[PDB]
């Protein structure tokens, strides 16, 4: 099946972090476990196999060995080698095939918080004559990513056709949320004002933009 | 050396797609080949293995009969098919190789993936192919954006002054519409002093249909 | 027994209990053949009376075997430029394996009194190891096309022997007769001994 | 003698006279332990005669 390993493994550099790969009886103990590190958009790499002999170019500082029904691995020094997740590789007769890890998300190691700045962009008049209203609204300059959605139009809050993904790491080492809406242009022009209610747990920023300019 | 895998673009679920793996440099008659896929947000999931010298074929316990693994030494390539693709099992496919040559269960203890052939990340989405409908935009130091909606498939790129501007070029994460559509809008930041004289333009490049048209963004009046 | 020689010069035909030069005149039955591989440094280890590490835990040959093997070098049948790890062998066993007994071993062997059935990371050793068939080991580790042949002179009707044709029956003259591999000298006459045909 | 197999798999392992199989029930005294090196083609030369 799927292996049980703690994915949220992190810590400041200069200490030791230990991770253990849980498994069944036939997976660990009767077979030889391996360890794969993979990179996004590229091929993975090999560090530990059969727990006693190392490949060419692999540093000695990596430590992975088995001592029972569950293999364990330890890391020391987080500069570049611990910037991406690892995989627990083993073989078993539960499915007559190899098994892979679920991903031990370890990065390199705080970042100060920031108040969000909502930027509501009303649709242009060319959509008004085309019988459409693609409402667009972007919020950035905050950390960490935790926002709520509330399309307040000062008359009737309607959440029909709402799209919003979680914010991720941007190019400026921050987080930027996105919120889009589609509605008939008549109901959009019925509102005298519009905003995007996003709260970073301590404030409710509200910019008043009128569709009539 | 490293291996290659020819994939396809984003297509609708419930059809058939043909992939291939072609060797490079070495002779493709001595190496055991494996297959594996990595779901988004999840680890790799084992698939099975064949060999391009004999009729040895094994699958996983979930896709025993869903796919067909074919081999042909004359063209020196291996094809697999995916009948009735779902929205969860579609993933990047690694044309993994293992040293040696066996097809035994007890042999798998001393088999490791020495080198990993890079593959194609394949995804599925029910849609055809159409160009976006560009429209101008009104702002809220200020910020302006570009309106591109209903593009198929991913991705589309937008930049100001055809990529010659670096004033707040930002890449927002992609979202999914509730009606099975795609929509994105990159936002740049420009001071209001330069906006009163010259207003920049937005460029959209839809690769599958070759729709390259220049639009003008200008506040509502 | 004449098509046997078109498979390269052999490292074999040293036969105990049977003559390799005379393989068609004698007649026997119940021939059993097994197929495996050997390393190369212990080709002569497949022999009665020899007991070491090889052919003691995998295929033990009995002292009374009256048969022999055929074996020759394998340089293109299974040896590849990328290697071959198809064949395995048994490392450890509790005692000596009895001859003509097929056995399977996957469970974990232990070298002590501590309980150990599948536990690794200790003195418990896996009793299997993978053969590495590479061209870089000229004599030390090379695949071989070794096949063992077993023969017995049991009280059974003769089934398999040489394709030499028979002749017309002759009476009232004492000669040497070859009746189903039985060698003897005497005269052939009509017999009054009538029994149940079994 | 069961602990001796932990160091390495024995290469030659042949014996003359006393059997190498059964040794737990055997009793003796004053054994000799000598050590030397062999090129590799005279392992069979360690034999009487």
């Amino acid at each position: 099946p799927v292996l049980t390993q703690p994915p949220s493994a992190s810590g400041p550099p200069g200490q030791s972090v230990s991770i253990s790969c849980s498994g069944s009886r036939s997976n660990i103990g009767t077979n030889f476990v391996y360890w794969y590190q993979q990179l996004p958009g590229a091929a993975p790499k090999l560090l530990i196999y059969k727990n006693d002999q190392r490949p060419s170019g692999v540093p000695e500082r990596f430590f992975g060995s088995k001592s029972g029904t569950s293999a364990s691995l330890a890391i020391s020094g987080l500069r570049s080698e611990d910037e991406v997740d690892y995989y627990c590789a083993a073989w078993d007769d539960s499915l007559s095939g190899h098994v892979f890890g679920a991903g031990t998300k370890v990065t390199v190691l705080g970042q100060p918080k920031a108040a969000p700045s909502v930027t509501l962009f009303p649709p242009s008049s060319e959509e008004l004559q085309a019988n459409k209203a693609t409402l667009v609204c972007l919020i950035s300059d905050f950390y960490p990513g935790a926002v709520t959605v509330a399309w307040k139009a000062d008359s009737s809050p309607v959440k029909a056709g709402v799209e919003t993904t979680t914010p991720s790491k941007q190019s400026n080492n921050k987080y930027a949320a996105s919120s889009y809406l589609s509605l008939t242009p008549e109901q959009w022009k019925s509102h005298r004002s519009y905003s995007c209610q996003v709260t970073h747990e301590g404030s409710t920023v509200e910019k008043t933009v009128a569709p009539t300019e | 050396v490293q291996l290659v895998q020819s994939g396809a673009e984003v297509k609708k679920p419930g059809a058939s797609v043909k992939v291939s793996c072609k060797a490079s440099g070495y002779i493709f008659s001595d190496y055991n080949i494996h297959w594996v896929r990595q779901a988004p947000g999840q680890g790799l999931e084992w698939m099975g293995w064949i060999s391009p010298d004999s009729d040895d074929t094994n699958y996983a316990q979930s896709f025993q009969g869903r796919v067909t693994m074919t081999r042909d030494t004359s063209i020196t390539t291996v094809y697999m098919e995916l009948s009735s693709l779902r929205s969860d099992d579609t993933a990047v496919y690694f044309c993994a190789r293992s040293v040696g040559y066996c097809s035994l269960n007890s042999c798998q203890r001393w088999m490791w993936f020495d080198t990993w052939g890079q593959g194609a990340l394949v995804t599925v989405s029910s849609a055809s192919t159409k160009g976006p409908s560009v429209f101008p935009l009104a702002p809220s130091t200020a910020a302006l954006g570009c309106l591109v909606k209903d593009y198929f498939p991913e991705p589309v790129t937008v930049s100001w002054n055809s990529g010659a501007l670096t004033s707040g070029v930002h890449t927002f994460p992609a979202v999914l519409q509730s009606s099975g559509l795609y929509s994105l809008s990159s936002v740049v930041t420009v001071p209001s002093s330069s906006l009163g004289t010259q207003t920049y333009i937005c460029n959209v490049n839809h690769k599958p249909s070759n729709t390259k048209v220049d639009k003008k963004v200008e506040p509502k009046s | 027994y004449s098509v046997l020689y078109n498979f390269a010069p052999f490292f074999a035909f040293k036969c105990y209990g049977v003559s390799p030069t005379k393989l068609n005149d004698l007649c026997f039955t119940n021939v059993y053949a097994d197929s495996f591989v050997i390393r190369g440094n212990e080709v002569s280890q497949i022999a009665p009376g020899q007991t070491g590490n090889i052919a003691d835990y995998n295929y033990k040959l009995p002292d009374d075997f009256t048969g022999c093997v055929i074996a020759w070098n394998s340089n293109k049948l299974d040896s590849k430029v990328g290697g071959n790890y198809n064949y395995l062998y048994r490392l450890f066993r509790k005692s000596n394996l009895k001859p003509f007994e097929r056995d399977i071993s996957t469970e974990i062997y232990q070298a002590g009194n501590k309980p150990c059935n599948g536990v690794a990371g200790f003195n418990c050793y896996f009793p299997l190891r993978s053969y590495g068939f590479r061209p870089t080991y000229g004599v030390g580790h090379q695949p071989y096309r070794v096949v063992v042949l077993s023969f017995e002179l049991l009280h059974a009707p003769a089934t398999v022997c040489g394709p030499k044709k028979s002749t017309n029956l002759v009476k009232n003259k004492c000669v040497n007769f070859n009746f189903n591999g039985l060698t003897g000298t005497g005269v052939l006459t009509e017999s009054n001994k009538k029994f149940l045909p079994f």
